[PDB]
């Protein structure tokens, strides 16, 4: 077996500034007859795999300039000189020189960007829900950036755990921004026990931790 | 252009069976080696099979975790490779991609879930309202995928649609979310348009204040 | 039904059987 192992998995670049990805292989991937077995990938979101390299430094037809690949028998470079927006995704390595046939576990681009606060809102349970016999109340965090946003879910000022799970997108390809929701689930019959709700969101883009609220009253 | 395309998934029992198909257009099959190759978040991307050409006596190879469970096979004049999948492992879902010799051409994939759990059908909540945020919750539902859309497709500018996330009931759910100005409440209609395939499941939602 | 034969090509040049 060989093991290809991508250290790093991911890596932030400023758009128009170069980048590298690194790979390296448990055992040399020089073939005998001097070439180097060794392919690159990038998977861009919701896409299936695409060929960027093949034997080590050769650029498949196709692919852009700014890609090149350069590496030893055990140590491998996937450079990009000037990182357009449609290199985001995730770079993959693979070694076809022998059987299984393996890829690292892929390294993934995301862009650099200003720092943007998050626009918070929050939703409380539909009546139609509450019929069935739970609740779900959804906050949202739109448009923001970096990627690490605290989220803290208050029920009548006391702080919650275990009981809420978050979503992220991908980096919109338009501002590089993320945008989360966090859902908290609680059963009818407690959601009706109490009547503040709370989303507190502590975020490098705020000076303060921002909470929008709601009661249950209407 | 070349163009593979992946058939067969779907949502199979554990130690059942399922057969996945990969064709190929403008690729003259015949010539060249063909490759199955597996995509988990898990396990990310797997090689799982390969199979050469008539005169190597359409040698396979195979991965160790899929040996004696898979068979690949290929029919050229059909412009076809094949997967034979038997005593399926939950270990084996994912999506399973056809690729040729060199890895260049990738099929879209096709998606095999392996579980005991039946199909369940969604349920939609709405998220009602300078700028609104208004949205619909997919709630409890199996297995993936759903689709989310917005009048019709007319609705793209603004629109977040969330990762599915797994419940601990083992049901999915997931929350698709627009913004638009707080002024075009009361008039502006808007429509999720959402759709559960595996449970024939089809809903539209209005999203309007309460 | 090989459009042309580029592809070709290319995947002769790189196949190996022979260690
Ligand atoms: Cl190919
Ligand atoms: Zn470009
Ligand atoms: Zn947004
Ligand atoms: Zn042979």
């Amino acid at each position: 077996d060989i093991v290809m192992t991508q250290a790093a998995p991911s890596v932030p670049v400023t758009p128009g500034e170069s980048v590298s990805i690194s790979c390296r292989s448990s055992k040399s991937l020089l073939h005998s007859n001097g070439n180097t077995y060794l392919y690159w990938f990038l998977q861009r979101p919701g896409q299936s795999p695409q060929l960027l390299i093949y034997r080590m430094s050769n650029l498949a037809s196709g692919v852009p300039d700014r890609f090149s690949g350069s590496g030893s028998g055990t140590a491998f470079t996937l450079r990009i000189s000037r990182v357009e927006a449609e290199d985001v995704g995730v770079y993959y390595c693979m070694q076809h020189l022998e059987y299984p046939f393996t890829f690292g576990a892929g390294t993934k681009l995301e862009l650099k960007r200003t720092v943007a606060a998050p626009s918070v809102f929050i939703f409380p349970p539909s009546d139609e829900q509450l019929k069935s016999g739970t609740a779900s109340v959804v906050c949202l965090l739109n448009n923001f950036y970096p990627r690490e946003a605290k989220v803290q879910w208050k029920v009548d000022n006391a702080l919650q755990s275990g009981n809420s799970q978050e979503s992220v997108t991908e980096q919109d390809s338009k501002d590089s921004t993320y945008s989360l929701s966090s859902t908290l689930t609680l059963s009818k019959a407690d959601y009706e026990k109490h009547k503040v709700y709370a989303c507190e969101v502590t975020h490098q883009g705020l000076s303060s931790p921002v909470t929008k609220s709601f009661n249950r009253g209407e | 252009e070349v163009k593979l395309e992946e058939s067969g998934g779907g949502l199979v029992q554990p130690g059942g069976s399922m057969k996945l198909s990969c064709v190929a257009s403008r690729f003259t099959l015949s010539k060249y080696w063909m490759n199955w190759v597996r995509q988990s978040p898990e396990k990310g991307l797997e090689w799982v099979a390969q199979i050469r050409l008539k005169s190597d006596n359409y040698a396979t190879h195979y991965a160790e975790s899929v040996k004696g469970r898979f068979t690949i096979s290929r029919d050229d004049s059909k412009s076809s490779v094949y997967l034979q999948m038997n005593n399926l492992r939950a270990e084996d879902t994912g999506i399973y991609y056809c690729t040729g010799e060199i890895f260049v051409n990738w099929g879209q994939g096709t998606l095999v879930t392996v579980s005991a759990a039946s199909t369940k059908g969604p349920s939609v909540f709405p998220l009602a309202p300078g700028t609104a945020a208004l949205g619909c919750l997919v709630k409890d539902y199996f297995p993936e995928p759903v689709t989310v859309s917005w009048n019709s497709g007319a609705l793209t500018s603004g629109v977040h649609t969330f990762p599915a996330v797994l419940q601990s009931s083992g049901l999915y759910s997931l929350s698709s979310v627009v913004t638009v100005p707080s002024s075009s409440l009361g008039t502006q209609t808007y429509i999720c348009n959402v759709n559960h395939k595996p449970s024939n499941t089809k809903v539209d939602k209005k999203v309007e204040p309460k | 039904k090989d459009e042309d034969g580029d592809y070709e090509e290319l995947v002769l040049a790189l196949r190996s059987e022979e260690d």
